[PDB]
């Protein structure tokens, strides 16, 4: 079986450089075209790069010419991709995709997981944890609110887990200062607020942050 | 950028040729080991590697035929495409196609195996080779030459006709099959170029153009026939009409193609002495080495490159004696992976020097696009290798070269009447054989063309003969006899227009070469030897092979994109004015109504 | 260049409806086509890889047509399997271009949203910021608007949304708007309001609050 693996994902400051790796097994290597296909974070898809059968012509695209450069290995069944001049507008996940063979029109058919690419001056910053208080027609809301941190990703649950409903976990956004902002709110009934325990849990591999807020009615 | 399609050809066509480099060169190594040692082993060998080849050809030819040739912009991946995508006989169904391939071996062996017998000793049996060339080249006599040529035709013709109706017939079914007009039309596309703007050339254009330029060469041709038929008048008194065609079968050989051995019969002052080096060659103990060393030496003293020390290594340049029987015919082999030899029994002549000269000038060429792709390692056109050779032993041939070498004296004195010799022994060979050529070639074309009917072959035949060549038949012929196919090029599937092409293009190169060269005489007196600029101006066109259109390679050394006369007539201007002079009080001209026979 | 324009953008429909996805290319490009599916957070899968030829292991349901210039991809019968984003790409001339996506939605009953407001924590003040948030809880249709009116002024550029995704249960939307402020910004002024509009709304509800008051 074929199971393209991808590898090289990490974080860059703007204008540095990486080499992305992608190793092909389970097929007769030497005789397929690759491609390289990324997708920004909440758009579509674009054609990164391509190479031909024997590493010879490479082809690109007006976007990235003349700043990324595709090459291979036959020897070692690996395919890269070497990123100069990186801009914060790179900022995808790169899969590495089967393509045309010789004869036939199949294509893509394929992929990898991907791998994810940032590129931003921040360095890393361990968020804060500030406490959203009720005061609403048989149920409340309450909240707690994850600011000012970096890289993804953050894991947000609620009493351990043990409450799921009425949960809502907002998507992050990237605030000016490069920095990401992410909310997370709960509907109760109202009957419960000094009955039950409301536990916020967060958890931030990146930067080993585990912080739980006690969140109690006024 | 481009398409999908494209890159995908692209690495097809490079499989294709690393694939193939290899099994042409077993093939061609296996042919060369059979061919100068003939042995059973051998052509075992030869049999074998070339079916596999053939084989491996078909597979390649049919899976090459999945990519559409219309969505190709790159124009040398398109050449090879089109070359490898022909179907050729594939179009047919097996049982005839089988029927075809049996025809043509049986018209073959009939042709090599035929045997006439003299009536008045039935013992004695002769076929065509060495009996009938020998009879027909050296005899003077009217009725002998009579009865080979009437027992030869009414021989083997008879038998060729019905064989050849049904090599018609199914010819052109192919040839329609493939999306073709018919076999002629096929025959005329091997000229066509499609695509390139300002370039392009149909297959009707080479019909007009061969037409018009023979309308050009008609009146030299005219005044030649008439010197001739005097001179015939003179060595057959009473037989020979002075207003009347010349009988077909006094012409020099079987057929009249050249008219080379009327030499000794028509030469214009016999005082002279001859220009035959042969004896001066033979006193200074020259052998085959020294022969090719001199040709080496005239090709490098142009600015062209030596021989590899495998040619010299590998070649076979001499008879190997009783022990080992070979095949003698001069060949240049280009067996690929940049191996090259020459097979060819010289004897210490001339003639051998000057075909030594011929077969190195083809070796120069083989040699120059030996960078091209595989599919493109050929000539431009068909005519453009023998042109290469013919210009080469033009070259070779002029007195001045020969005194240079050291093999004529110093004190060799060119009087005005040698030349005049020398153009009418040329004239002889290389303008006779043009209207012969042009009007079996027409005829080829008419016959395939469904313009003439099957009950009118021979007579349209003989009508063409009478008003195009003025050559009448001896004896009447009526639609049993099939006398075209007598002719080997005829009944072994060979076209003939090349023969023209190429004599036109040897004086448009010889031409061009001459003006590079600086030269002020006689073009005939031309010798291109340390001419740099030359050689340079020659390697230009020598190293594109077919990569590029025929024209534009023409183009690049003469500056013409089509054919031209006038560079033959400027050859020939002086025997032209001598003959206008000694044609004063002759007829000039010949009735097409008087025959022999009444 | 080829250039790709995909119509529709979006699109919802029921259990059982014919949908009909249109990609058009501004020239020609043979039959190198192909239709892809992209599930949140997964990796594009191959459907038709001739503009027609269905791939193993895929429903008979999804088809695919058409050639030339215009292209067609058709689903007969919908199934909850197939709620995705579907991306055209032609692979025929370089360079290599993918359609803008179409996201197929569920369509359900008007419903409108549960507002709430939430004033700025007393600590996060100490901190230096200050987060007014007004949530808009399960509303259909997607089509909403919010206005913030600080002290009866209209205010813009100081507020950042975001939706959730189709919901599994009810397929309804969420929004939440945060505004942030520096504390002296927050002590410059009294009234804090947010006003939503929805299609689920005869009158916009607007819900309010006065600085440090009880
Ligand atoms: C046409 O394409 C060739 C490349 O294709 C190669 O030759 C083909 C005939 C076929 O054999 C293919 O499979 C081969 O791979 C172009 O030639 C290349 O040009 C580039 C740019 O100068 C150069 O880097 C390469 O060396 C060339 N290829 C080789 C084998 O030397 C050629 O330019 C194309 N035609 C035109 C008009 O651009
Ligand atoms: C050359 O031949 C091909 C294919 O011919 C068929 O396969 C051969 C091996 C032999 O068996 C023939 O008798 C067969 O008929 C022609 O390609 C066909 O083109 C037509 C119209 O363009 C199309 O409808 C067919 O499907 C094609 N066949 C295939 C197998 O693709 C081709 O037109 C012929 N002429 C050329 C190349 O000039
Ligand atoms: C090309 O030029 C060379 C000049 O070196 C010619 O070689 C000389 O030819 C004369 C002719 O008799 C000899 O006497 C000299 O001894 C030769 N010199 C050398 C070094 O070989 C050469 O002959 C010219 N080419 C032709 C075809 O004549
Ligand atoms: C020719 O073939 C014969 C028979 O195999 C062999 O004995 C002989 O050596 C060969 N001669 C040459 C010159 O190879
Ligand atoms: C070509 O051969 C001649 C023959 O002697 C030799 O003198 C010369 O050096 C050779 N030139 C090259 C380039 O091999
Ligand atoms: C050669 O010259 C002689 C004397 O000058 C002249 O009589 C003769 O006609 C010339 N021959 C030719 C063929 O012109």
């Amino acid at each position: 079986e074929v199971q393209l693996l991808e590898s090289g994902g990490g974080l860059v400051q703007p204008g540095g450089s990486l080499r992305l790796s992608c190793a092909a097994s389970g097929f007769t290597f030497s005789s397929y075209a690759m491609s390289w296909v990324r997708q920004a974070p909440g758009k579509g898809l674009e054609w990164v790069s391509g190479i031909s059968g024997s590493g010879d012509r490479t082809y690109y695209p007006d976007s990235v010419k003349g700043r990324f450069t595709i090459s291979r290995d036959n020897s070692k069944n690996t395919l890269y991709l070497q990123m100069n001049s990186l801009r914060a507008e790179d900022t995808a996940v790169y899969y590495c995709a089967k393509d045309w063979a010789m004869v036939g029109a199949d294509a893509f058919d394929i992929w990898g997981q991907g791998t994810m690419v940032t590129v931003s001056s921040a360095s890393t910053k361990g968020p804060s944890v500030f406490p959203l208080a009720p005061s609403s027609g048989g149920t409340a809301a309450l909240g707690c609110l994850v600011k000012d941190y970096f890289p993804e990703p953050v894991t947000v649950s609620w009493n351990s887990g043990a409450l799921t409903s009425g949960v809502h976990t907002f998507p992050a956004v990237l605030q000016s200062s490069g920095l990401y902002s992410l909310s997370s709110v709960v509907t109760v009934p109202s009957s419960s607020l000094g009955t039950q325990t409301y536990i916020c849990n967060v958890n931030h591999k990146p930067s080993n942050t585990k912080v739980d807020k006690k969140v109690e009615p006024k | 950028a481009q398409s999908t399609i494209e890159e995908q050809a692209k690495t097809f066509l490079d499989k294709f040729n690393h694939e193939a480099e290899d099994l042409f060169y077993q093939s061609s190594l296996a042919s060369w080991n059979y061919n100068t040692n003939i042995t059973e082993e051998n052509v075992q060998n030869m049999n074998n590697a070339g079916d596999k080849w053939s084989a491996f050809l078909k597979e390649q030819s049919t899976l090459a035929q999945m990519y559409p040739l219309q969505e190709i912009q790159n124009l040398t991946v398109k050449l090879q495409l089109q070359a490898l995508q022909q179907n050729g006989s594939s179009v047919l169904s097996e049982d005839k196609s089988k029927r075809l391939n049996t025809i043509l071996n049986t018209m073959s062996t009939i042709y090599s195996t035929g045997k006439v017998c003299n009536p008045d000793n039935p013992q004695e049996c002769l076929l065509l080779e060495p009996g009938l060339n020998e009879i027909m080249a050296n005899s003077l006599d009217y009725n002998e030459r009579l009865w080979a040529w009437e027992s030869w035709r009414s021989e083997v013709g008879k038998q060729l006709r019905p064989l050849y109706e049904e090599y018609v017939v199914l010819k052109n079914e192919m040839a329609r099959a493939n999306h073709y007009e018919d076999y002629g039309d096929y025959w005329r596309g091997d000229y066509e170029v499609n695509g390139v703007d300002g370039y392009d050339y149909s297959r009707g254009q080479l019909i007009e153009d061969v037409e018009h330029t023979f309308e050009e060469i008609k009146p030299l041709y005219e005044h030649l026939h008439a010197y001739v038929r005097a001179k015939l008048m003179n060595a057959y008194p009473s037989y020979i009409s002075p207003i009347g065609c010349l009988p077909a079968h006094l012409l020099g050989d079987m057929w009249g193609r050249f008219w080379t051995n009327l030499y000794s019969l028509t030469v214009p002052f016999g005082q002279k002495p001859n220009i035959d080096v042969t004896d001066a060659m033979v006193d200074q103990a020259w052998d085959a080495q020294r022969i090719f060393k001199e040709a080496e030496k005239f090709f490098v003293s142009v600015g062209l490159p030596n021989m590899t020390q495998g040619f010299w290594e590998n070649s076979m340049l001499t008879d190997p004696g009783n022990v080992q029987k070979a095949v003698c015919h001069p060949t240049a082999w280009d067996l690929g992976k940049g191996d090259f030899r020459i097979l060819m029994c010289t004897k210490v002549t001339m003639d051998d020097f000057l075909t030594a000269h011929h077969e190195m000038g083809h070796i120069q060429y083989d040699m120059a696009y030996a960078a091209q792709p595989f599919l493109l390692r050929n000539g431009a056109n068909e005519g453009f290798h023998e042109a290469v050779g013919e210009i080469m032993s033009l070259s070779a041939a002029t007195p001045k070269h020969l005194k240079s070498i050291g093999l004529l004296s110093p004190d060799f004195q060119e009087d005005n009447e040698t030349e005049i010799n020398f153009l009418l022994k040329q004239a002889l060979t290389i303008v006779g054989t043009l209207p012969f050529t042009y009007m079996l070639e027409k005829w080829r074309w008419m016959v395939f063309k469904g313009e003439i009917p099957k009950d009118q072959w021979m007579k349209k035949w003989w009508e063409m003969k009478r008003e195009i060549v003025g050559v009448v038949e001896p004896v009447p012929h009526d639609e049993t006899y099939c006398d075209p196919a007598s002719l080997f090029h005829v009944s072994n599937d060979y076209s003939f227009i090349r023969y023209y092409t190429r004599t036109l293009y040897q004086f448009q190169f010889q031409e061009a070469l001459c003006q590079a060269a600086k030269h002020e005489g006689p073009l005939h007196k031309c010798d291109i030897s340390n001419s740099t600029e030359a050689g340079q101006k020659l390697f230009n066109m020598l190293r594109l092979g077919k990569s590029e259109p025929w024209t534009l390679a023409l183009e690049n050394v003469v500056g013409a994109k089509n054919m031209n006369v006038r560079p033959l007539l400027n050859y020939f201007e002086p025997l032209f004015t001598w003959l206008k002079d000694q044609n004063k009080n002759s007829f000039v001209g010949w009735s097409t109504d008087w025959s022999p026979y009444a | 260049d080829i250039q790709m324009t995909q119509s529709p953008s979006a699109m919802s429909a029921s259990v059982g409806d014919r949908v009909t996805i249109t990609c058009r290319a501004s020239q020609g490009i043979s039959n190198y086509f192909a239709w892809f599916q992209q599930k949140p957070g997964k990796v594009p899968k191959r459907l038709i890889y001739a503009a027609s030829s269905l791939q193993s292991g895929v429903p008979s349901r999804f088809s695919g047509s058409g050639s030339g210039t215009e292209f067609t991809l058709t689903i007969s019968n919908l199934q909850p399997e197939d709620f995705a984003t579907y991306y055209c790409l032609q692979h025929s001339y370089y360079p290599y271009t993918f359609g803008q996506g179409t996201k197929l939605e569920i369509k359900r009953t008007v419903a409108a949203p549960s507002v709430f407001i939430f004033p700025p924590s007393d600590e996060q003040l100490k901190s230096g910021t200050a987060s007014v948030v007004c949530l808009l809880n399960n509303f259909y249709p997607r089509e909403a608007k919010v206005q913030w009116k600080v002290d009866n002024a209209l205010q813009s550029g100081n507020s950042q949304e975001s939706v959730t995704e189709q919901d599994s249960k009810d397929s309804t939307y969420s929004l939440s708007s945060t505004l942030t402020l520096s504390k002296a910004d927050y002590e410059k002024h009294k009234v804090y309001a947010c006003e939503v509009t929805h299609q689920g709304l005869s009158s916009p509800v607007t819900k309010s609050f006065n600085r440090g008051e009880c």
